[PDB]
RNA sequence: UAAAAAUGUUCUGGAAA
RNA sequence: CCGAGGGUAGGGCCCGUGACUGGGGCGAAGUCGUAACAAGGUAGCUGUACCGGAAGGUGCGGCUGGA
RNA sequence: CCUGGUCCACCCGUGACGCUGAGGCGCGAAAGCGUGGGGAGCAAACCGGAUUAGAUACCCGGGUAGUCCACGCCCUAAACGAUGCGCGCUAGGUCUCUGGGUCUCCUGGGGGCCGAAGCUAACGCGUUAAGCGCGCCGCCUGGGGAGUACGGCCGCAAGGC
RNA sequence: GGAGGAAGAAGCCCUUCGGGGUGUAAACUCCUGAACCCGGGACGAAACCCCCGACGAGGGGACUGACGGUACCGGGGUAAUAGCGCCGGCCAACUCCGUGCCAGCAGCCGCGGUAAUACGGAGGGCGCGAGCGUUACCCGGAUUCACUGGGCGUAAAGGGCGUGUAGGCGGCCUGGGGCGUCCCAUGUGAAAGACCACGGCUCAACCGUGGGGGAGCGUGGGAUACGCUCAGGCUAGACG
RNA sequence: AGCUAGUUGGUGGGGUAAUGGCCCACCAAGGCGACGACGGGUAGCCGGUCUGAGAGGAUGGCCGGCCACAGGGGCACUGA
């Protein structure tokens, strides 16, 4: 465009927009399991993912995920929501940090046992 | 801290031989004379092309490995060592060079490496006048480092001292053998320095 | 030093008062092009002795009531209409733009 | 001879009735590290075959590359396709501040201090040959007089 | 009705040069006649010379080519390969003297209205004056 | 440029290479 | 005299919520057909208008991104 | 009969009076709407016949708006060269409409095709540019949601912006 | 912790059951001495004030340390913590077993349906280390709002077409003005920060001293090519 | 997308350390707006800070300068 339409009506800002309203930005977000179930994934693959639906204190009703295998909520569980997506899962966006508050860390694990609560055996 | 732990085992991986051990690692069998191979269960079969990363990385850690000094010191400095006016070839690895325990090294006192910091970390060593036990003290022109008196008895200090009657230092540093001195005349060059590293990749390493 | 600025006079239908269109132009921020633009003052005219098209330097001056900051300082040209009208004309399209 | 080094090798598919049929593409870079570069795609059924291809034709499309203490004279814009490449010359111990691509050349040119930049398209093969008509394209004050004599 | 007598000059100079024509006329232009001196003495046409087309005044540019070439395409190289307006009136561009363009590293050279005269790179650099970028020329 | 000629449906989800 | 605040009344902007309702996106293996892609079996697309469970059909004009 | 654009020739007059153009105003195929008029042929809707598993379609027989005129609305389109307006510059070959010529052919304006240089992702474009340049305007920033909703303006409505 | 230390203990893991790996790693030998112990122990504090000289200049005198019995120094002195991520490609790092579109992974592309370098464990490896990962947000990469530095025939993108208001832009020659513009001088541009040089804490981080930038805008002076303005002259655009 | 009655200007007053519609009578009808007035939202500004090849972009916590506020709100007294 000439300059002269630049001057006029100039260039335009993009503004991104985010992929997880846990307000503030909040590096993470506290919250009650209202629902604990298992949703069918997306296409490809098939299985049977566990995720509970969590009341946030952003005043917000979200559906997050369980990371890991075997978990321990019921529909009262005070939770962490972390944020971070799940592809198959058409609804989850977020998270639910493994070790935080009613949310127990992976029993046994022994990799990456960092992202997973399980604190660290006594080789005992 | 400084790794400590399986060092022989890097002489090998990099398989461009390395003596951080000095006396054994100089000896029919620097574990690289009998292995001229990286550790791990497979480490002796076909290697894929090494990615243009790859190589970089190893001629880092080749360099890095090659002092003991952690990462976070040796990329550090290798800054200070951009900013510097020059060739960040030489500089940085003169940078290396000024490393107190290192130039302990450089002028025997020391068999190796790893134990030219101890002696650091210990006072056996002093510099112009007063001691210094920064394993990282930077050595300046003109300045002598001098082992302290109380070990000039030691057994060590001995044969360590002793394996200089006859051999030469470096073009670059002095030595009062017998009066444990010896100057740091200048910053050591790139030719002087016959490391088995290529610098300029190094360098690329740190591009990205 | 007060400012002083030369505009062209539009209205003065104010007693003792006559508003000056002063243009100034000036290199775009960002894209270079020079580009003209405008302010009107209100003049004083303790005398009432300018009129309309009447090119005048305005001087700084102390307050002489709210937005009167400015006196006139002498007469630069008379008669000029013309800039008059371009000023007036804008005003006019301007009664088009509404909804 | 050269050093001879390859950019990239990939595999193409034709279609038939009994489904598709394979073939390889080399994409080789040659040079001496002072002076001559030269670039050649080579085609062929194996890869060995192909890389073996690309080094020949490498040895014929050749470029005296006006080297100065490591560096190239002026910087240039070249663009080649969609893909377009700027060659920035740089001072002592800078290095080579390219893509590998780029640098691959560059480097076998005998170049040591030079920044760079890939801008529109980066396909590869493009982009190289990009790279190749920007060598050929330079000139030194030398040449550069020789044009506007008198 | 032509919005920018120069540009169009560089323009019908590139246009010739590309195709390997002896000459180029462009309407004349004291001011223009200017730039051209420059170009000729910094060597990029082989000169100018004000003549008369169609009872007109205009400005004969004598192009300037290197020699003949090998292989196919034997088009010889060009002496004038890069020439673009700098200043244009839909936005013009004036430098300080210390801001003043280098062009080519050396190799080439921008084209500066000064209240000196019209003088290139250095010549403006060592009067220590700047001006309005008329274009550059590699 | 001017431009005729067929009544008749459908094929679960992944993966092929 | 002015005046914080309180009080009656009526406007404006925005937010939450509402029986019921409109269409929308998404969702391994539901139902009906078969509009389009090869004169895709009535060349297709198109603005409009009427019509039809549904795709869509027909009228009028236009396009070739059809012969 | 009234009237618009436009081109050639003579170079006679004016003497930069120019380009472009947010808004505004005007025009704007077909269908569609309001009065009244008109209505042969055609023909949405609609009713038959036939085809078909079905046939709200294709084919056949009928048929009302409408199509036609006047006045006033409507303001959309594959409104297309899917290519904004103006000016300068950059090989030619050929066919063609219209003007002037010292009517071999030249020269001006227009309509086509092939192609220098150059441009393009390619297809292609190429003095009727999609080439090389300057001026001004419009417009584009991944697909769907959607040209949808809310708001406003417009319209009789349908809807348009 | 350092230096020695096996054609190489055991255990664990692989195996074409020869063997290979973890690995000089350990054990083992000497060697240094983080901690801790005893003794000593700061700088930061020199004037207010007092005395001689006038309560001036100058000289001398006395009180005062929260941090602290801390830093630091002397002597003595024990082998004295290691974790986190990752190893399909991007991207450094591969094998065995388990499971069998399950359980689970996943930043993008995608891994799992009975031989999975992708899930989970192990061995092994790579990276970084008192740290190592994860989430959120900013810039970069993104010439992906393009001033530098992009586009619109078919990928998103030419307005249905005119006429025209504001605006933007404007041919050739000359002269006056000197707003744009350019040049010199000068005022301003605090400090810290940043950069460089050199110094002070054993180094560094911190820290001090010095040095150098700076457009912008004010003032005074000057230039006049180009843009602008007034004026005169022209005819190649345009109109008649 | 239009906004304005102390609204825009005047004269004479009150007021103040002082200019001024700051406030007041009287008079005149003005002022402002697509160069975006009025309105709605968000926000303390800067030196700087992070990022960037740069132009830019993002930001304004510590330290330094200016502003504003002191439970919400109105007012004055003392006084440089």
């Amino acid at each position: 465009p000439t300059i002269n339409q630049l001057v006029r009506k100039g260039r335009e800002k993009v503004r991104k927009k985010s992929k997880v309203p846990a307000l503030k930005g909040a590096p993470f977000r506290r919250g009650v399991c209202t629902v604990v179930r298992t949703v069918t994934p997306k296409k490809p693959n098939s299985a049977l993912r566990k995720v509970a639906k969590v009341r946030l204190t952003s005043g917000y009703e979200v559906t997050a995920y369980i990371p890991g295998e075997g978990h321990n909520l019921q529909e009262h569980s005070v939770v962490l929501i972390r944020g971070g997506r799940v592809k198959d899962l058409p609804g989850v966006r977020y998270h639910i940090v493994r070790g935080v508050y009613d949310a127990a860390g992976v029993k046994d694990r022994k990799k990456s046992r960092s992202k997973y609560g399980t604190k660290k055996p006594k080789e005992a | 801290g400084r790794y400590i732990g399986p060092v022989c085992r890097l002489c090998r991986r990099e398989g461009v031989k390395l003596y951080l051990k000095g006396e054994r690692c100089y000896s029919p069998k620097c574990a690289m004379e009998r292995r001229p191979y990286p550790p791990g269960q497979h480490g002796q079969k076909r290697a894929r092309r090494p990615s243009d990363y790859a190589v970089r990385l190893r001629e880092k850690q080749k360099l890095r490995r090659i002092y003991g000094i952690s990462e976070r010191q040796f990329r550090n400095l290798f800054e200070e060592a951009s900013k510097k006016k020059g060739v960040t070839g030489s500089v940085f690895l003169g940078l290396l060079e000024s490393r107190l325990d290192n130039v302990v090294y450089r002028l025997g006192f020391a068999v190796s490496r790893r134990q030219a910091r101890q002696l650091v970390r210990h006072g056996h060593i002093t510099v112009n006048g007063r001691r210094v036990d920064l394993p990282s003290y930077r050595v300046r022109p003109g300045d002598e480092i001098a082992v302290a008196e109380k070990s000039r008895n030691l057994e060590l200090i001995r044969q360590n001292l002793e394996a200089m009657k006859g051999r030469k230092v470096g073009p670059w540093l002095s030595l009062d053998v017998e009066g444990m001195k010896g100057k740091f005349l200048r910053l050591p060059d790139r030719e002087d320095l016959a490391l088995p590293v290529n610098e300029q990749l190094v360098i690329e390493f740190y591009s990205r | 030093p007060k400012k002083v600025l030369t505009g062209v006079v539009v209205s003065d239908k104010m007693q003792k008062t006559v508003t000056v269109l002063v243009e100034r132009q000036f290199p775009h921020p960002l894209y270079g092009k020079v580009i003209k633009r405008s302010k009107k003052y209100l003049a004083h005219d303790p005398e009432e002795k300018y009129k309309l098209g009447d090119v005048v330097e305005i001087i700084e001056s102390r307050p002489i009531s709210k937005r009167k900051r400015f006196r006139v300082l002498r007469l630069v040209e008379s008669g000029r209409m013309d800039l008059v009208e371009k000023y007036l004309i804008r005003r006019q399209n301007y009664e088009s733009l509404s909804k | 001879d050269f050093e001879e080094k390859m950019i990239l090798i990939r595999r193409t598919a034709r279609m038939q009735a009994g489904g598709r049929r394979f073939r390889f593409g080399a994409l080789v870079v040659v040079g001496d590290r002072q002076g001559r570069v030269g670039l050649g795609f080579g085609k062929a059924p194996e890869v060995p075959l192909a890389v073996q291809k690309a080094g020949y034709y490498a040895r014929r499309n050749m470029v005296e590359v006006p080297l100065q203490n490591g560096t190239i004279p002026h910087e240039i814009e070249v663009e080649f396709g969609a893909s377009k490449i700027v060659l920035k010359p740089a001072a002592p111990g800078t290095g080579v501040i390219a893509g590998a691509v780029p640098r691959a050349i560059l480097e076998l040119a005998g170049v040591t201090d030079i920044l760079t930049k890939e801008l529109g398209s980066r396909n590869p093969i493009n982009i190289a040959y990009a790279t190749m008509e920007a060598l050929r394209q330079l000139r030194t004050k030398a040449d550069v007089e020789r044009l506007r004599k008198g | 009705m032509l919005t920018d007598p120069i540009a169009d000059m560089l323009t019908r100079i590139r246009n010739a040069t590309r195709v390997y024509k002896e000459s180029t006329d462009v309407p004349a232009s004291r001011f223009k006649e200017e730039i051209l001196r420059i170009l000729a003495r910094e060597g990029f046409i082989k000169g100018y010379e004000r003549v008369d087309v169609d009872g007109k005044p205009y400005l004969r540019v004598y192009l300037k080519y290197g020699p003949r070439r090998q292989g196919p395409d034997p088009r010889p190289e060009q002496v004038i390969h890069h020439i673009r307006r700098i200043s244009k009136p839909g936005r013009r561009v004036y430098v300080g003297v210390k801001e003043i363009p280098r062009v080519r590293r050396g190799l080439g050279i921008a084209i500066l209205s000064t209240s000196k005269g019209v003088l290139t790179d250095r010549e403006a650099r060592k009067l220590g004056v700047g001006g309005e970028l008329i274009c550059e020329v590699w």
